[PDB]
């Protein structure tokens, strides 16, 4: 049983998103489907359930404003959100089962939802730098929204890689850095670029890194 | 609302019971009582369902019950892996309603204690010349998880303009974290130096650099 999320993002309050939930290893069309979010550093909370027969139901806060479907010939369940808040941010799961005479045994990976006017901005990467070792690193400052990724050339050096996890600023933009160590002899004989790929923005920037 | 403690530990080997309490209208009304277990980044995984029932593959240490409108999950031969947290869930009667408790925070004792690696970085010369100047204080591999950071200019301390992240665990089962300050230009020159000091357990480690 396989459960592949899509169609999170960044949107204003009172815009529509559709998020999809791709399956396979059962039929969508003959079983029972759920929505549960969970909003930043917060507990889970049930959305939305189909039956097996297509009757439909809807917590509180989001009747009226979205709607749970299917595609039998896809496989696909969504779920339509409309007129959305900014109480609704929070990682979207879709899930097998009703939540209680079928429990959710098996999840989706989760897909991200940011209701926000704030503008999304693209990251400003800095370079990070000093025989013996040499720590090198890039800093990703100022963007919005999450995630950034980082790789390092081009994803060819993982090893002694370590990505932190991001700072959210007073000005309400993030920042984080990526840092890797190194022989110093190799600065000069071999290239660092980190590759710094915010999705959000449609950007890939790419910093090479030396001293 | 099904009410659960915000936190509960115990060390390995032993028991531990978490509680969740709510009313005859789901908890004390139906046998439709699930346990949910959650690790950072993770979807919730199904332990127990119908207040005992277990799905396939779920240990037999994890076990449900419930006495009148509290249900409790129990935890023998706790590992450290068992650290997550855990989230009862229960139907309301009506409409599909499944309401989730807050979920409690399990921490297992005993885990080594483990002192932080800290890397201090300069601001980068492309960064001053956009008359902006971060220092970068990276701190990785300790725990337990509470650090306390104290930058210093000189000898002296600096409170402003600093954002630190809260420590979280890295692939390694250890905790990272980074500091930023923000200086001006101005500031960075006209001082001999500048530190990032990690006070963790009774132990500091330092790291300084200059212009």
């Amino acid at each position: 049983v396989q459960l592949v999320e899509s169609g999170g993002g960044l949107i204003q309050p009172g815009g529509s998103l559709r998020l999809s939930c791709a399956a396979s290893g059962f039929t969508v069309s003959s079983n029972y489907m759920s929505w549960v979010r969970q909003a930043p550093g917060k507990g889970l909370e049930w959305v939305s359930v189909i039956y097996s027969g297509g009757s439909t139901y809807y917590a509180d806060s989001v009747k009226g404003r979205f709607t749970i479907s299917r595609d039998n010939s896809k496989n696909t369940l969504y779920l339509q959100m409309n007129s959305l808040r900014a109480e609704d941010t929070a990682v979207y799961y879709c899930a097998r089962g009703e939540g209680w005479e079928l429990p959710y045994d098996y999840w989706g990976q989760g897909t991200l939802v940011t209701v926000s006017s704030a503008s999304t901005k693209g990251p400003s990467v800095f370079p990070l730098a000093p025989g013996g070792t040499a720590a090198l690193g890039c800093l990703v400052k100022d963007y919005f929204p999450e995630p950034v990724t980082v790789s390092w050339n081009s994803g060819a050096l993982t090893s002694g890689v370590h990505t932190f996890p991001a700072v959210l600023q007073s000005s309400g933009l993030y920042s984080l850095s990526s840092v890797v160590t190194v022989p110093s002899s190799s600065l000069g004989t071999q290239t660092y670029i980190c590759n710094v790929n915010h999705k959000p923005s449609n950007t890939k920037v790419d910093k090479r890194v030396e001293p | 609302a099904l009410t659960q403690p915000p936190s509960g530990s115990g060390s390995p080997g032993q028991s531990v019971t978490i509680s969740c309490t709510g009313t005859s209208s789901d908890v004390g009304g139906y046998k439709y009582v699930s346990w949910y277990q959650q690790h950072p980044g993770k979807a919730p995984k199904l332990m127990i369902y119908e207040v005992s029932k277990r799905p396939s593959g779920v240990p037999d240490r994890f076990s449900g019950s419930k006495s009148g409108n509290t249900a409790s999950l129990t935890v023998s031969g706790l590992q450290a892996e068992d650290e997550a947290d855990y989230y009862c869930s229960s139907y309301e009667g009506s409409n599909n309603f499944v309401v989730f408790g807050g979920g409690t925070k399990l921490t297992v004792l005993g885990q080594p204690k483990a002192a932080p690696s800290v890397t201090l970085f300069p601001p980068s010369s492309e960064e001053l010349q956009a008359n902006k100047a971060t220092l970068v204080c990276l701190i990785s591999d300790f725990y337990p998880g509470a650090v306390t950071v104290a930058w210093k200019a000189d000898s002296s301390p600096v409170k402003a303009g600093v954002e630190t992240t809260t420590p979280s665990k890295q692939s390694n089962n250890k905790y990272a974290a980074s500091s930023y300050l923000s200086l001006t230009p101005e500031q960075w020159k006209s001082h001999r130096s500048y530190s990032c000091q990690v006070t963790h357990e009774g132990s500091t480690v330092e790291k300084t650099v200059a212009p």
